[PDB]
C-alpha cells in the first residue's frame, strides 16, 4: 500500500542520487584519502588522475573519500575544495572566475587588473594566506583541449613549484589524455601517477550490486548515513557538490517486517535463473554501474500497487526492452509505400552490391509493381516522392558527399536483417508487399 | 611612340564629356589593349580635383574589399570602421551617402578583372555602390572573361559606358605580379589550394587553423599533432602518406618542414594567413 | 545652366515622371490586391499564410512594387513590413536578426538594441509590450525578394520557425519568385511546404510592359524628342534577345536622348513651338552653323529660287533665324501628322493575318521611318490582301480605323499646341474617307487609294523624305551608342592584337592563333626569335601579357607547355 | 562633301547668277 | 629467414621471365614479403619501385610511373596516355591502398603485363575476386619454425628448448616471441645469469600483461572484446587499416555466433562503438553514419593477444 | 501522477500505455525523475502535442516548472539557455542574462527548493535531431542535466530518428528510451469517427436539404466514408491530422451527393480523394524568357543530354544531367544558335544571370570561372525545352541521342 510508494520513493532517490556511497575499491579509494590526506594535513601539493570507463563511478569514489575525509574538521576548515567541468568551465577565463567564486573570493578580488592567468592565480592563492585547495577537474582533456593549457600549465606548475598547498585530482575516461599535454605541462605534471579504475569485472559482484541497490538496510544504517550527510552538508556555506540534494536516507522508515519481506524476494528473485541471466545479458553488454542503475530504475519505476511484488519476470521484461532495436520498431512504423521503397531499395543494394540509388531508380521500380498490383494502383510521383522525402529526413536513407531532389544519390541506412525482421514484423502486409519482397 | 602618345592625347580630350556623363547616373568603363593607368590617374590629376576623390589598385594581390570598405568608412564618411559583413557597411554607406547630398565620390578602380575581385561578391558590393547616385565608378576593364561574372542586377547597378580607349603600352605593374614557368606568393596558393584533393585541403586546412591558433609567443607546427589530427579525422591512411603529402606540400613550397622534432613552418605572415581562411569560409 | 542641358533634363523628368505613372498604373492592381490579402489574414493556425509573386526574369525592377506595397501598407496602418535579401541571409542567424531588426526600424519609421540582441523571444517581448491589445492585431510581414538566391537550409528553417512562432506573433510572408511555383516546390520538401498555405499571385510581364510604355511614352505626341527607326529597332532587338530590363531600356534611352541634346545648344529648339522661339532668339553664330552644317538643309538650300536669299540664308543669321519658326512648325507638325497616321494605319494593318508589314504601332513605326511604304512589297501584300475582304468586314475595319484617329485625335492632339493645325488638316481627309466609305468592288480600291494618297504618301513619309531640318527632333547615330552601351570588347582586342589601327605582341598572338590549342614554350619562343637574352625576356614579357589578358593559360597537362583558351 | 567646300560653292553659283 | 621456398619460387619466377623476356604475392604484415622480393631483386646482381602509401592519390600513381620511367613528371592523363601507348620488372608494395580508393589504376596495372612484368605485393588474397596470372601465399612462421628461430635467437633438449617452445607457444607471433626473448635477456643479464630461464619469462609476460591498453581490453565487456577481434578481422580481411561499421558488425555477427552469444542489434553496436570510441580504444566518428561510420582500431594486435589469448 | 494519465487518457485515446510509462517516470514531483528521457516516433504520432499536455497537467496539479522548447529555434546556444531559463524563472523578464551554459547551470541551481515542498523541474525539446548539430556540449550536458544542478529535474527529447544516430564521438550519458507508432487502422478510423457528434451539429448548423442532411446521418455512415477514405488513403499516409482534414473536405464532397436526391458513392469520391491524395501535404489558397537567353538554356540542356564526343557528329537520363564548360556551352550555342552573333558583355551576363536565376547551377569552382575552369550543369527540362523549342520553332528532338 503506502509501504509500495514509500520503498519505490526510497529505490529511485538511491538510485538517481546518493552522490558519496560507493562500494568496493578500497585500494583505490585509500589511494586517493592517503594523497588527499598529504595535501590537506601535511599542506603539500599534488597532481592525480583517474582514468576509467564512462559509467563507473570515479567521480564517486572521490565524493566517498572526500565524505569521509572532510567530517574530521581538523582536515575540513583548513581545506577548500574547487569542482571544474570540461562542458561548463570553458573559455579559462570561465573557470578563473569560477575559482574565484568557489574559494569564496569574489568579493576580495571585485575590481582588479591581471596582466595574465598566473598574476591572477598568484592572488587567488595569496589571498588564501593558512588553508588549501583541492581541484577536481572532470572532463580532463576538454582542459587540454585548451589554448595553451594555461589552467593546467599552472595548477601543475603550482603543484610543482610546492608553492601554496594545492591538489590537482583530473578524472577522464580517455586513456591517452597523458599525450594530450604539452610538454611544459607534461614536464610539470606527475607521470605515472595516473591510477586506472578497474572496474567490476566480475559477474558475481554484479549481481551483489544490484541486490544491494534492490534491497534495503536496517534502519540504524540509514541513521548513520543519514548522520553523515548531515555532518556533510553543515562543511562550509553547505554548498558542496555532493551535498546539495543527497539521498537523504533519514526521509525513510520501514518496518523490520517489510524490510525482511522485501529483501526475502529481492534475494529469491535474484537466486532464480532468468534474473541472473538478464543481469548476466545486461553484464555481457555494458558492465557499467549506470547501465545496471537504468535498468533497476526502470524496473523499480515500474513498481505499482497493482503489482508490488518485483520478480524476474519484470527484470526480463525491462531486459527485453533494453535488448530491442528501435529502427525495426520506427520502420513497423512506416506506411506501405514507404515500405514498397525499402524493398525497391533493397532489390537494387542487393542486385547491384549496394550501389548508390537514385528516386529515379526506386521510382521505376516501384512503379514496375505499381502497375501490376491490385493495392498500389492509381498512384504515382508525387506521394512516391514524398514518401522519398521522408525516408530522407528520418535518416533511413543517408546521402553520400546544388544537386537535383530527384537525382541525388543516395546509401541506404539498414540491414537486410532489419528489414526481413519488419516484413515479418510488420501488420498488416497486403500480400504483394510480401511476395514483391519475397523474391525475384 | 608618338602615335600612342598622340592616341593619349585623344583620350585626355575624351576626358571633359565623361564628366557630364557620370553626372547623369552613369559609370564609364574602358576595355582598352594596353594599361589604362596613367590615362585614368591623368584624369584623377586634371579632371577631378576638388576633394574626396578615392582610388582603388586591383591588381595589388595584398588588398582586400574589407579594408577598402574600412577605407572609405573611415575618413570620408568619418563614421568610423566598416562593420565586419561588407553588405551591412554597403548599407551604412548608402544610408549615409543618402543622407548627405551635393558631396559626389569619385572612385577608380585600376583592372577591375581582380582578382582580388574575381569573385562575386566584391562585384555584388561594387556594383551596390555604384548604384548609389551620389558616388561615381571609374573602372578599366583587361581581361576578356571579365563579364561573366557580372549577373543582371550587377549589370545594371553598373550603368557602364563602354569606351574602347586602346592603349598599345604594357603592363608592366599588371605583369609584374603574373608569375610564370618562364620565371611566398600570395595569391598563387589559393589557386595551388584550389587544385589540390579534397583531404590535401582538410590536412592543409588543419595546419593552417592550428598555425593561426598559435601565431604569437614568437617560439607551428610538430609532425605528430598534424599527424593526430589528420588521423582522428580518416583524412590519411598512414605516417607514409602523410609525409607524401607533405613532400608534394614542399614541392609547391607552401609548407616548410624545419627538422631538430620535426617542425613545419609555413614561410608566410599571419595576416595573409587570417586572409587566407577568412575567404576559405 | 545651358539651354539644351534644361530641356534635356525637362524632357527626361517628363518621360521618366510618365513611365513611372505607367508602371504604378501597372503595380497598382497586384498591389491592391496583395494588402486585401494581407489584411484578410490580419482579420483571421499554426501555418503561416505567404503570397508568391511571379516576377520572371528581371529581379531588379520589381524593388519598387514591393517599396509601394511597404509604403501602401504603412499608409493603410494595418502592418509593418520586413524585406530580406538573400544576401543578408547567409546563416539563420543573420536573417533572424535581419528580420527583427528591419521590423523594428520599420515600426521606428510608422511610429513616426543592435544586431546583435535581435532574438525571436525580444521581438515577441516587444510586440507584446507594444501592442498586445490593438485589439486588433497588427501583422509582422517578411518579403524575400530574391527567392531563386535564397539559401534551402536557411529558407527551410527560417519558415519553420515562423511558423512555429505563429499564434502568438501574425506572421506573413512574400515570395517574390522569378520561376515558377515549381521552384518554390522544387526547393521546399512537404514537411515544410505543409506549412505555408500560398496564394499565387501574377504581375504583367515585361514585354507587355514594354508595349505599353512604348506605346504611350515614346510614341506620344507630346515629345518633341523623337528616335530613329534603327535605334528605335535596337533598344527593342537588346531588350528582347537580352535581358528583359526595363530599366536598362530606360537608361539606353535616357543615353540617346543625352548623347541627342549635347549635340550643342541648337538642339534646344528641341521642345514646345512655344519655348522654342525664345531659343531661337537666344542662339548664336555657331548654333546656326551646326544647324546649317546638319543634313535635309543642303536640299532645303537647293530647292530655291532668287539666289538672294541663298546667300542671305547662307550667310545673313537673322535671316535663316526668320525660317526656323516655320520649319521647326513644319517638322512638328509633320510629326504630330506622322503619329496620327499611324494611329490610323495600325489598325489597318495590324489586324490582317501574316502581319508582314507589321502588328503593333512600334513595328510601323521602325518600318515607316526606315523605309518608304508604298516601295516595300509588304504594304503591296497589305493592299491585296485588303482588296479581298470586302462586305461589313472591311467597312467596319475602316469604320474601327477613323473612329480610333478620331478619338486619338480628340484625346491625344487637342489638349497639345499645333493640335488646331494637324486637326485642320487631317480631320477633312478622314471626313474624306468616311464618306468613301459610306459610298460603300471599285469604290473599295477607290477607298484604298484616297487613304493612300491623303495619308500614306504625304504623312508617313520616310526619314530620308523628311521636312527640312528633321533633325534636332530625330536621333540617328546609333553606331556609336550602340558601341557605348553594347561593350563587346574581344573583337577590339582582337581587332588591336591582330592588326594595330594606329609589336611583339602581336606576333606572339599571331603564333599563339597559328599553333592550335596547345603550345611549346621553346619552339615558340624560337618562331618568334626567327620572326625577329634580350628577346628572350622580351617574349616572357609577352606571354605573360597573354597569360594576363587570358588568351593562355599555364597548363601541367605536360611538359612546360602552355593551353590557349581561346578558339 | 565638305560644309564649307559647299557654302563656297554655293557662293560661286550665286556670284554665278549675279553675273 | 626460414624463409627460403618462396624466395626461390620468386627467384624462378623472375630469372624466367627475364631470360624469357605478373606474380601476385600476398601475406600478413609479420610475414615479411618486401624484404624477400627486394631481396631476390638484390639477389639478381628495368626495375622501379612503386607504393600505395607514397602516393597521395592512387591516380598519382601513373604519375610517378612517368617519373620513375621517363623523368621528370607529368600529369596523370598524359601519364595514362604514354601508359596506354605501351624486361622491365615492377614492385607495388601495399597494393591493398590503391586498389581499395578507385580500383581503375590497379585494374589497368595488371592489365598493362598481360599484352612487362609486375610484382604485386599484398595483405590479402581475394582482392582480385572483388572486382589470369600467378600468385604465392605466404603463410606465417608454423609452431616449429617459431621454435627453431626462438632456439636460434636464446642460442631437442633440453632447458633452452623448454622456454624457447614456452615463449614460442605463448607469442603466436615471431615479433611477439622475439620481443619476449629481448626482454627475457635483458632481465637475465640484469639477474646477472648467463642463460634465460623461465622465470625471466614469465616476468616478461606479466610486465607485458600489466600495460595500461592490455588492462583496458581486458577491463572491456565481453561485446566489446568481440567487437575489438570484430574490427581486427575486418582489418585482416580487408587489407586496410580502416574499417567500415557494417564489416565490423558481420564480423561480430559471425564471432557472437560462433561463441554462441547473441549480439544485440546495431544500434546498441553503435553505442558500443562510440563508447569504445569514447575510451580511446578505438577510433569512431559520431555513428551519425551508422553502417556507414568508420572504425580506426586504436590498441594493435599485440595488446589484443595479450589482453585476451595468453 | 493517476490523475494526469485520467486527465490525459480523453484527450489522447490508444495512448494509455505510453501515458502509463512516461506517468511512471515523471508523475509525481515527489518522487525522483529519471533526468533523461528520449521518446522516438515518427511526424503526426501525436508525440509533441502529449508531452505538451503532460507538461499542462504536471504544471497545474503539480509544484513543477515546465519549458517547451523547439531545437530549430536556437541557431545558438544562448538563445536556448534564454529560453529554457526565462520559461523556468517566471516573473522574471528583460532582466536575465545567461552568458553560457555554466551560468545556466548555476542560476537553474539558484533556483533551488525545499523537500517539504517537493517541487520539479522538466524540459521538453522538440526536434531534438538539431541538437546534435550544435555545440557538441549541449546534448551532454542536458542528458546530464539533472545531476549538474543537483536538482529533481529531468530533460525530454522529442525525435524522428533512432537514438542510435545520436551518440557523440565522446560520451554521451544514460538516457530513458520510450517509443510511440503509428495507430493501426482501427484505432485511426475511431479517433477519426470519434468527432461524429461535433461535425454532425456542424453541419446542421450549416432548408429541405438540411432536414434530408439531418435525416440521412449517423455513426455508421460516417464510419463507413472513413472506411471508404481510408481504404483509398491509409496506403500511402499514416498521418492522422493529414486524414482528419482530407477527410473533412472530401467529407463536403462525398456528402453533397446524398443530398441531391441520390451505394455506390464510389466514382465521383474516388476522383477527389485521389485527386486530394496527390495533393495531400500541401495547403491551397509558362516561364518568359529572352530568345539568346532560351539558346544558351536549350543548348546548354542539349549539353546536359548528350555527352561528351557527340558534339562531333551532332555540332543514363535517369542518372541526371551533364557538366559544362563554358566554352563547351559557347561552342555548342554558337553551334546550334545559326545566327551567329559576336559575343556582347550581356549574353555573358545573359549566362550568369541563367546560372543565379538556378536555372542553371555550377557543381566545381565557383572562382575559377575566368581562371579557367567552372564546370555549370542544367537543371530544367526536357518540357520546358521542348516548349521553347516549340516556342521559337526549333526542333530539339532531332538534337537528342537518346
Ligand atoms: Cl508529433
Ligand atoms: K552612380
Amino acid at each position: 500500500d503506502r509501504e509500495l510508494v514509500s520503498i519505490r520513493r526510497f529505490l529511485k532517490e538511491r538510485l538517481q542520487r546518493d552522490y558519496t556511497t560507493l562500494r568496493g575499491y578500497a585500494k583505490e579509494r585509500s589511494n586517493v584519502r592517503l594523497l588527499l590526506q598529504r595535501t590537506a594535513e601535511m599542506g603539500e601539493s599534488n597532481s592525480l588522475l583517474l582514468l576509467g570507463p564512462r559509467g563507473s563511478g570515479k567521480t564517486t569514489l572521490i565524493n566517498s573519500v572526500l565524505a569521509d575525509l572532510l567530517p574530521n574538521k581538523s582536515f575540513g576548515e583548513n581545506t577548500l575544495i574547487v569542482h571544474l567541468d570540461g562542458n561548463l568551465h570553458t573559455d579559462d577565463r570561465v573557470a578563473l572566475k569560477s575559482i574565484t567564486v568557489q574559494m569564496q573570493l569574489e568579493n576580495a578580488a571585485d575590481g582588479k587588473v591581471f596582466g595574465s592567468f598566473a598574476e591572477n592565480l598568484a592572488f587567488l592563492l595569496q589571498c588564501l594566506k593558512s588553508k588549501s585547495v583541492i581541484f577536481i577537474l572532470e572532463e580532463f582533456d576538454l582542459f587540454c583541449a585548451h589554448h595553451n593549457q594555461t589552467l593546467l600549465y599552472n595548477l601543475f606548475d603550482v603543484s610543482q613549484s610546492a608553492q601554496a598547498p594545492i591538489c590537482v585530482l583530473g578524472v577522464t575516461c580517455r586513456l591517452d589524455v597523458i599525450e594530450l599535454l604539452e610538454k611544459r605541462v607534461k614536464s610539470r605534471f606527475s607521470h605515472r601517477q595516473v591510477f586506472l579504475f578497474p572496474s567490476l569485472r566480475r559477474f558475481e559482484d554484479y549481481v551483489d550490486l544490484c541486490r544491494d541497490l534492490l534491497s534495503l538496510p536496517t534502519g540504524n544504517s540509514l541513521l548513520l548515513a543519514a548522520e553523515k550527510i548531515y555532518n556533510l552538508q553543515n562543511i562550509q556555506s553547505g554548498a558542496l557538490y555532493f551535498s546539495r540534494n543527497h539521498f537523504d536516507p533519514g526521509e525513510y522508515g520501514f518496518s523490520p517486517r517489510l524490510r525482511d519481506a522485501w529483501n526475502k524476494q529481492i534475494c529469491k528473485v535474484l537466486a532464480t535463473q532468468q534474473a541472473r541471466s538478464t543481469l548476466q545479458a545486461l553484464h555481457d553488454f555494458d558492465i557499467s554501474e549506470a547501465y545496471l542503475k537504468n535498468f533497476l530504475f526502470r524496473l523499480v519505476a515500474h513498481l505499482r500497487p497493482q503489482s508490488p511484488h518485483i520478480t524476474a519476470e519484470k527484470m526480463a521484461a525491462v531486459g527485453s526492452q533494453f535488448e530491442g532495436d528501435d529502427k525495426i520498431e520506427l520502420l513497423c512504423g512506416l506506411s506501405v509505400l514507404e515500405l514498397c521503397l525499402i524493398i525497391a531499395i533493397k532489390h537494387h543494394s542487393q542486385i547491384y552490391d549496394r550501389d548508390s540509388f537514385n528516386f529515379e531508380i526506386i521510382y521505376a521500380r516501384f512503379s514496375k509493381f505499381a502497375k501490376v498490383s491490385t493495392t498500389m494502383q492509381a498512384v504515382e510521383r508525387s506521394i512516391v516522392l514524398k514518401a522519398f522525402e521522408h525516408l530522407r529526413i528520418a535518416e533511413l536513407i543517408m546521402p553520400l558527399t546544388k544537386v537535383q531532389k530527384e537525382f541525388e544519390m543516395h546509401k541506404l541506412a539498414l540491414t537486410y536483417s532489419q528489414i526481413h525482421h519488419c516484413m515479418q514484423r510488420y501488420q498488416a502486409l497486403p500480400t504483394e508487399v510480401a511476395q514483391w519482397a519475397q523474391s525475384s | 611612340e608618338g602615335s600612342i602618345n598622340a592616341i593619349m592625347e585623344e583620350y585626355r580630350s575624351y576626358f571633359p564629356k565623361w564628366m557630364c556623363i557620370l553626372n547623369e547616373g552613369f559609370n564609364i568603363l574602358l576595355y582598352g589593349l594596353g594599361s589604362k593607368h596613367q590615362l585614368l590617374q591623368s584624369f584623377h590629376r586634371e579632371v577631378l580635383h576638388k576633394q574626396t576623390v578615392l582610388v582603388v589598385n586591383g591588381f595589388f594581390p595584398s588588398l582586400t574589399i574589407k579594408d577598402m570598405l574600412d577605407s572609405i568608412t573611415s575618413d570620408i564618411l568619418d563614421a568610423g570602421i566598416s562593420p565586419a559583413n561588407p553588405h551591412e557597411a554597403v548599407d551604412m554607406i548608402e544610408e549615409e551617402f543618402a543622407l548627405i547630398p551635393e558631396t559626389h565620390l569619385f572612385l577608380i578602380v585600376h583592372n577591375l578583372d581582380g582578382a582580388m575581385l574575381r569573385n562575386v561578391k566584391a562585384q555584388a558590393i561594387l556594383s551596390r555602390l555604384a548604384r548609389i547616385p551620389n558616388i561615381h565608378l571609374l573602372a578599366s576593364i583587361d581581361h576578356i572573361n571579365t563579364p561573366l561574372l557580372w549577373d543582371q542586377g550587377k549589370l545594371c547597378s553598373f550603368n557602364f559606358s563602354w569606351w574602347d580607349c586602346t592603349t598599345m603600352l604594357p603592363y608592366t605593374n599588371e605583369t609584374a605580379f603574373e608569375n610564370s614557368l618562364l620565371v611566398l606568393a600570395l595569391s598563387s596558393m589559393r589557386s595551388v589550394f584550389s587544385s589540390l584533393t579534397t583531404n590535401s585541403r582538410g590536412i592543409y586546412m588543419l595546419i593552417v587553423k592550428y598555425q593561426l591558433k598559435n601565431k604569437g609567443n614568437a617560439t607551428g607546427m610538430p609532425f605528430r599533432d598534424l599527424y593526430s589530427s589528420c588521423r582522428e579525422a580518416f583524412l590519411v591512411s598512414s605516417d607514409l602518406a602523410l609525409r607524401a603529402q607533405l613532400t608534394e606540400f614542399l614541392d609547391h613550397k607552401l609548407v616548410k618542414s624545419k627538422r631538430s622534432s620535426e617542425q613545419l613552418t609555413i614561410p608566410i605572415d599571419g595576416a595573409l594567413l587570417q586572409q587566407f581562411l577568412e575567404e576559405q569560409e | 545652366m545651358q539651354p539644351f542641358y534644361e530641356e534635356y533634363r525637362k524632357a527626361w523628368n517628363q518621360i521618366n515622371d510618365h513611365i513611372a505613372d505607367l508602371q504604378h498604373r501597372s503595380y497598382a492592381r497586384t498591389l491592391e490586391q496583395l494588402v486585401d490579402f494581407v489584411v484578410g489574414q490580419a482579420e483571421r493556425d499554426e501555418v503561416l499564410p505567404t503570397a508568391a509573386l511571379l516576377t520572371g526574369i528581371n529581379q531588379p525592377d520589381h524593388l519598387s512594387q514591393f517599396t509601394a506595397l511597404t509604403q501602401r501598407l504603412h499608409a493603410q496602418r494595418a502592418a509593418m513590413v520586413c524585406v530580406l535579401q538573400s544576401r543578408d541571409c547567409a546563416t539563420l542567424k543573420a536573417a533572424v536578426e535581419t528580420l527583427v531588426f528591419g521590423l523594428v526600424e520599420d515600426n521606428a519609421e510608422v511610429e513616426q538594441l543592435r544586431r546583435s540582441q535581435c532574438t525571436m523571444k525580444q521581438l515577441k517581448s516587444w510586440y507584446t509590450n507594444n501592442f498586445d491589445s490593438e485589439q486588433k492585431r497588427r501583422q509582422l510581414v517578411v518579403i524575400l525578394p530574391d527567392f531563386e538566391c535564397f539559401n534551402a537550409s536557411v529558407l527551410q528553417d527560417l519558415i519553420l520557425i515562423l511558423s512555429a512562432h505563429c499564434g502568438s506573433l501574425p506572421f506573413v510572408l512574400v515570395l517574390g519568385v522569378a520561376t515558377a511555383m515549381t521552384a518554390v516546390h522544387g526547393t521546399l520538401p512537404y514537411h515544410v511546404s505543409s506549412k505555408i498555405r500560398l496564394r499565387v499571385f501574377q504581375t504583367q510581364a515585361a514585354p507587355t510592359g514594354l508595349n505599353e510604355v512604348l506605346d504611350k511614352v515614346l510614341l506620344s505626341p507630346k515629345y518633341a524628342f523623337h528616335l530613329s527607326g534603327k535605334t528605335f529597332k535596337f533598344l527593342t532587338h537588346i531588350f528582347l534577345y537580352y535581358d528583359f530590363s526595363i530599366h536598362g531600356f530606360i537608361q539606353g534611352f535616357k543615353y540617346c536622348l543625352m548623347e541627342h541634346f549635347f549635340g550643342g545648344n541648337a538642339f534646344a529648339l528641341c521642345t514646345d513651338y512655344s519655348k522654342a522661339l525664345g531659343r531661337i532668339k537666344q542662339l548664336t553664330h555657331e548654333d546656326m552653323e551646326t544647324i546649317r552644317r546638319l543634313p535635309s538643309f543642303r536640299p532645303y538650300v537647293e530647292q530655291i529660287n532668287d539666289c538672294k536669299r541663298i546667300i542671305a540664308v547662307l550667310t545673313d543669321d537673322d535671316y535663316l533665324k526668320k525660317k526656323l519658326p516655320q520649319l521647326l512648325r513644319d517638322c512638328l507638325l509633320h510629326f504630330l501628322l506622322f503619329r496620327c497616321s499611324l494611329e490610323f494605319l495600325t489598325e489597318l494593318v495590324g489586324d490582317l493575318p501574316r502581319c508582314p508589314l507589321g502588328k503593333l504601332r512600334r513595328e510601323l513605326y521602325v518600318n515607316c521611318l526606315n523605309r518608304a511604304i508604298i516601295s516595300t512589297p509588304e504594304y503591296k501584300e497589305c493592299l491585296q490582301m485588303l482588296s479581298f475582304l470586302s462586305k461589313d468586314e472591311f467597312v467596319a475595319k475602316v469604320n474601327r480605323a477613323l473612329e480610333r484617329t478620331e478619338q486619338f485625335l480628340v484625346e491625344e492632339i487637342a489638349p497639345l499646341e499645333l493640335g488646331e493645325a494637324c486637326t485642320a488638316v487631317l480631320r477633312p481627309k478622314l471626313e474624306a474617307i468616311r464618306l468613301a466609305v459610306d459610298e460603300v468592288g471599285r469604290a473599295l480600291q477607290k477607298t484604298l487609294q484616297l487613304i493612300e494618297t491623303q495619308i500614306v504618301q504625304d504623312h508617313l513619309r520616310a526619314l530620308q523624305d523628311a521636312p527640312p531640318i528633321h533633325e534636332l527632333f530625330v536621333f540617328s547615330d546609333i553606331a556609336t551608342v550602340r558601341r557605348n552601351i553594347i561593350g563587346a570588347p574581344r573583337a577590339a582586342l582582337h581587332t588591336a592584337l591582330n592588326n594595330p589601327h594606329f609589336p611583339d605582341l602581336s606576333v606572339v598572338y599571331k603564333l599563339h592563333l597559328e599553333c592550335g590549342r596547345m603550345i611549346n614554350l621553346f619552339d615558340w619562343l624560337q618562331a618568334f626569335r626567327s620572326v625577329v637574352p634580350q628577346i628572350q625576356a622580351r617574349f616572357t614579357r609577352a606571354v605573360a601579357e597573354l597569360q594576363f589578358l587570358g588568351y593562355i593559360k599555364m597548363s601541367k597537362r605536360k611538359t612546360d607547355h602552355a593551353t590557349r583558351l581561346t578558339w | 562633301e565638305d560644309y564649307e567646300i559647299w557654302k563656297a560653292r554655293m557662293l560661286a553659283k550665286a556670284q554665278a547668277k549675279l553675273k | 629467414p626460414c624463409r627460403e621456398r618462396e624466395f626461390e619460387n620468386i627467384y624462378a619466377f623472375l630469372e624466367g621471365k627475364i631470360q624469357d623476356q605478373c606474380m601476385y604475392v600476398s601475406g600478413v604484415p609479420g610475414t615479411g614479403k618486401t624484404a624477400t622480393v627486394t631481396g631476390v631483386i638484390r639477389t639478381l646482381q628495368e626495375y622501379l619501385e612503386i607504393n600505395g602509401m607514397r602516393l597521395t592519390e592512387p591516380r598519382q600513381a601513373y604519375v610517378q610511373i612517368y617519373k620513375q620511367l621517363t623523368g621528370k613528371t607529368v600529369s596523370w592523363e598524359q601519364a595514362h596516355a604514354l601508359l596506354e601507348k605501351r624486361t622491365t620488372v615492377l614492385l607495388v608494395d601495399e597494393l591493398d591502398i590503391l586498389c581499395n580508393r578507385r580500383q581503375d589504376v590497379v585494374y589497368n596495372l595488371l592489365d598493362w603485363p598481360t599484352k612487362l612484368v609486375v610484382v604485386t605485393i599484398a595483405n590479402t588474397m581475394d582482392l582480385p575476386e572483388r572486382l589470369g596470372l600467378t600468385r604465392l601465399t605466404f603463410q606465417p612462421y608454423s609452431h616449429k619454425q617459431l621454435q627453431e628461430i626462438v632456439t636460434a635467437r636464446l642460442g631437442k633438449g633440453e632447458a633452452v628448448q623448454l622456454v624457447a617452445r614456452k615463449v614460442a607457444a605463448v607469442s603466436g607471433d615471431a615479433r611477439r616471441a622475439l620481443d619476449i626473448c629481448r626482454r627475457a635477456t635483458e632481465i637475465a643479464d640484469t639477474a646477472a645469469v648467463k642463460c634465460v630461464t623461465m622465470l625471466h619469462v614469465q616476468q616478461a609476460l606479466a610486465e607485458m600483461i600489466a600495460s595500461a591498453k592490455v588492462q583496458a581490453i581486458r577491463n572491456c565487456s565481453r561485446m566489446e572484446q568481440i567487437f575489438l577481434q570484430a574490427i581486427a578481422a575486418e582489418v585482416t580481411r580487408t587489407g586496410v587499416e580502416e574499417t567500415t561499421f557494417m564489416g565490423v558488425y558481420q564480423q561480430v555477427e559471425t564471432i557472437a555466433a560462433f561463441m554462441g552469444v547473441t549480439f544485440p542489434p546495431p544500434g546498441r553496436a553503435l553505442r558500443l562503438c562510440s563508447k569504445l570510441g569514447a575510451e580511446r580504444l578505438i577510433i569512431s566518428e559520431h555513428s551519425r553514419n551508422d553502417l556507414f561510420q568508420k572504425i580506426l582500431l586504436n590498441v594493435s594486435a599485440d595488446d589484443i593477444h595479450y589482453a585476451l589469448r595468453v | 501522477m493517476e490523475a494526469i494519465c485520467s486527465s490525459l487518457e480523453p484527450l489522447f485515446p490508444c495512448r494509455e500505455a505510453a501515458i502509463e510509462t512516461l506517468g511512471e517516470l515523471i508523475g509525481d514531483s515527489s518522487e525522483t525523475y529519471p533526468s533523461a528521457i528520449y521518446l522516438f516516433g515518427h511526424s503526426g504520432t501525436g508525440k509533441t502535442a502529449l508531452t505538451r499536455a503532460f507538461l499542462k497537467e504536471c504544471g497545474k496539479r503539480q509544484n513543477v516548472r515546465t519549458a517547451h522548447l523547439n531545437a530549430i529555434e536556437c541557431y545558438t546556444t544562448k538563445i536556448m539557455l534564454e529560453i529554457l531559463l526565462d520559461s523556468l524563472a517566471p516573473d522574471q523578464g528583460d532582466a536575465l542574462k545567461v552568458d553560457n551554459m555554466l551560468d545556466f547551470v548555476e542560476q537553474l541551481r539558484r533556483q533551488a527548493a525545499t523537500r517539504v515542498e517537493d517541487q520539479g523541474f522538466l524540459i521538453a525539446v522538440d526536434n531534438a535531431e538539431r541538437l546534435r548539430d550544435m555545440d557538441a556540449n549541449v546534448l551532454p550536458v542536458l542528458l546530464r542535466l539533472q545531476e549538474l544542478t543537483n536538482l529533481n529535474l529531468c530533460v525530454i527529447l522529442l525525435s524522428q530518428l533512432p537514438f542510435e544516430k545520436f551518440y557523440n564521438k565522446t560520451g554521451l550519458s544514460e538516457i530513458v528510451c520510450l517509443h510511440l507508432a503509428q495507430y493501426n487502422k482501427a484505432e485511426t478510423q475511431r479517433i477519426l469517427g470519434s468527432d461524429f457528434q461535433q461535425v454532425r451539429n456542424q453541419l446542421l448548423e450549416q432548408k429541405k436539404r438540411l432536414e434530408i442532411c439531418q435525416e440521412a446521418v449517423t455513426e455508421d455512415f460516417y464510419n463507413n466514408y472513413l472506411n471508404l477514405f481510408l481504404s483509398v488513403f491509409y496506403k500511402a499516409c499514416r498521418d492522422v491530422p493529414e486524414l482528419q482534414l482530407t477527410a473533412r473536405k472530401c467529407l463536403s464532397t462525398y456528402l453533397e451527393p446524398v443530398l441531391d436526391g441520390t451505394s455506390r458513392l464510389w466514382r465521383h469520391i474516388a476522383g477527389p480523394l485521389r485527386s486530394a491524395l496527390t495533393q495531400i501535404y500541401m495547403r491551397i489558397e509558362s516561364l518568359e524568357l529572352p530568345y539568346y537567353a532560351k539558346f544558351l538554356l536549350i543548348a546548354a540542356f542539349l549539353a546536359s543530354h548528350n555527352a561528351a564526343k557527340q558534339d562531333k557528329r551532332l555540332f543514363s537520363t535517369t542518372l541526371g544531367p551533364k557538366s559544362f564548360s563554358i566554352d563547351r556551352l559557347l561552342a555548342i550555342f554558337y553551334a546550334i544558335l545559326e545566327e551567329k552573333v559576336g559575343l556582347t558583355c550581356n549574353l555573358l551576363s545573359q549566362i550568369s544571370t541563367l546560372v543565379h536565376l538556378n536555372l542553371l547551377s555550377f557543381v566545381s569552382g565557383e572562382q575559377n570561372i575566368m581562371e579557367g575552369s567552372a564546370r555549370l550543369q542544367c537543371t530544367i527540362g526536357l518540357e520546358f525545352v521542348l516548349q521553347i523549342g516549340k516556342v521559337v520553332g526549333f526542333n530539339v528532338r532531332q538534337y537528342l541521342c537518346d
